[PDB]
């Protein structure tokens, strides 16, 4: 993986970010629409099941009531949400409460998880984007048309834009996570290794890691007002607000409703203003991790015999600048017969990526054809050709460093090994000839070593 | 030099070999090959 492990899981992105903010804006952030995500994308039934116990007590309980709640055959399984408990950060253990090594919950977490449980009040029902009463009544298959051009717009910029004019800045925020990189003799950036699996499932999971990449920054952005409005396209559709946000929002509260929109998980009216709607694929979101759809027949079917690999065709609009982008493919006289003489055109795009898991993927996982029709596995023996054009950009090293000749002792060589090695500046050693590279970042550091010693 | 007969028709090579300049009546029927599977 180069940069999508962590979107797979959405349990585990929200407790590596929250490890890593201000604590004044951490304070904000435990309020009641926070409670019902923090659980809700979790998966095991034991870090699941302790939030309903900080909830009925009161009072700090020390340590041995835990560890006799596992009775005898169950410690096992506790250390796994050992490194669970300080992911969320919620929790704090005192001294000696009332026994020995107290843990208690932060109450200003336990306030609001009583509000969107039990307990209630008034200033829940009076904020918009976590309510607004509204129901919905325009044309519903009018508006997915909306949602698919939002995303269709990153697919130009991940090309290079062959028909696009928008303004929209999504080149450079993109390429902050690893998803496009900027083209070194030209000017239009491309894309990098990690961003080819992003086109294959095609889930709304990678939007939420968009949404909160200008969070971190760290400068005038805050974090209770993202979460409050995220909640929105949260829960599915029949969720809206009419005009009550426009009387209640600032300048902040504008920026982050521009780049939602542009995403594709919310839809807004015309001049930015008047009534919002969210999408369709806002749904997927909170279904599950990932998702399938948008075909009813599947027309597309490759071959399994010789072993080029006959790609499909003949689709709609997306699976055009798809192969294209992939590794540049040929078509021939008739319906554009994709991927018919592969062999060359496959190693350009390997020279600049190891992209290796994603060919497999698109080749494997790409509308389900084989694997419902016929029964043996899909890839024949292709599965080691595809190794061998990765391991031919492996024969050559471009990297730069200085090497160190002439000694005069065996065992001084071997003290000087573990001065580049502690600071992170060797590369290869050779104790048979006494060479060593080291890099010209820490050229200086070395050479007081040596006349030193 | 004076053998010049018929034949000589095909005419494809290199990399790019973009075989889509002269179809005519080739895309009105594109839409044809979808809606009926």
């Amino acid at each position: 993986s180069r940069g999508l492990n962590r979107v797979h899981l959405q349990c585990r992105n929200l407790q590596e970010f929250l490890g890593g903010l201000s604590p004044g804006v951490l304070d904000r952030l435990y309020g009641h629409p926070a409670t019902c995500l923090a659980v809700f994308r979790e998966l095991p039934s034991l870090a699941k099941n302790w939030v309903m116990r900080m909830l009925f007590l009161e009072q700090p309980l020390p340590q041995a009531a835990v560890a006799l709640w596992v009775k005898k055959e169950f410690s096992k399984a506790q250390e796994e949400s050992t490194g669970l408990l300080s992911g969320l950060r919620i929790w704090h253990t005192q001294l000696l409460p009332g026994g020995l090594q107290g843990l208690i919950l932060n109450p200003i977490f336990r306030q609001n998880l009583r509000i969107a449980l039990l307990g209630g009040g008034k200033a829940w029902s009076d904020d918009t984007s976590q309510l607004g009463p509204d129901k919905h009544a325009r044309d519903v298959p009018s508006l997915d048309k909306y949602a698919e051009e939002r995303w269709e717009v990153v697919l130009h910029f991940m090309v290079g834009s062959p028909s696009a004019a928008v303004s929209q800045d999504l080149a450079q925020l993109l390429s902050q996570a690893g998803l496009m990189k900027s083209t070194e003799p030209g000017e239009p950036p491309c894309i990098t290794s990690a961003g080819f699996q992003f086109l294959l499932l095609d889930t709304p999971a990678q939007l939420w890691y968009f949404m909160l990449q200008y969070l971190q920054t760290a400068q005038s952005r805050g974090m209770d007002l993202v979460e409050i409005l995220s909640f929105l396209f949260q829960l599915s559709f029949s969720t809206l607000g009419k005009d009550y946000s426009v009387e209640g929002m600032s300048d902040s509260l504008l920026n982050f409703l521009q780049h939602l929109r542009e995403f594709g998980l919310v839809f807004q009216r015309k001049r930015k203003s008047r009534r919002y709607y969210p999408t369709r694929l806002a749904i997927n979101l909170s279904s599950g991790v990932s998702g399938a759809g948008g075909t009813v027949h599947q027309p597309g079917f490759i071959v399994v015999e010789t072993n080029y690999r006959l790609y499909a065709y003949t689709e709609s609009e997306l699976q055009i600048a798809l192969i294209a982008l992939f590794s540049e493919m040929l078509y021939r006289f008739p319906n554009m017969v994709v991927a018919q003489v592969t062999r060359e055109s496959v190693q350009q795009a390997i020279a600049s990526g190891i992209t290796a898991q994603q060919i497999i993927h698109f080749l494997r996982t790409r509308a389900h054809p084989v694997m419902l029709k016929q029964t043996p596995v899909l890839p024949p023996t292709i599965t080691d050709q595809i190794r061998l054009w990765e391991l031919e950009r492996d024969r050559l090293r471009f990297t730069e460093g200085v090497l160190y000749n002439q000694f005069l002792s065996q065992v001084d060589f071997e003290l000087l090994l573990a001065h580049a090695r502690e600071l992170g500046v060797l590369v290869f050693e050779n104790s048979a000839k006494r060479l060593m590279v080291v890099t010209p970042a820490g050229h200086s550091d070395v050479k007081r070593f040596w006349k030193r010693q | 030099p004076g053998n010049d007969p018929q034949e000589a028709v095909p005419s494809a090579a290199g990399k790019q070999v973009d075989e889509s300049g002269t179809k005519v009546d080739e895309y009105g029927a594109k839409d044809y090959r979808l809606q009926m599977p």
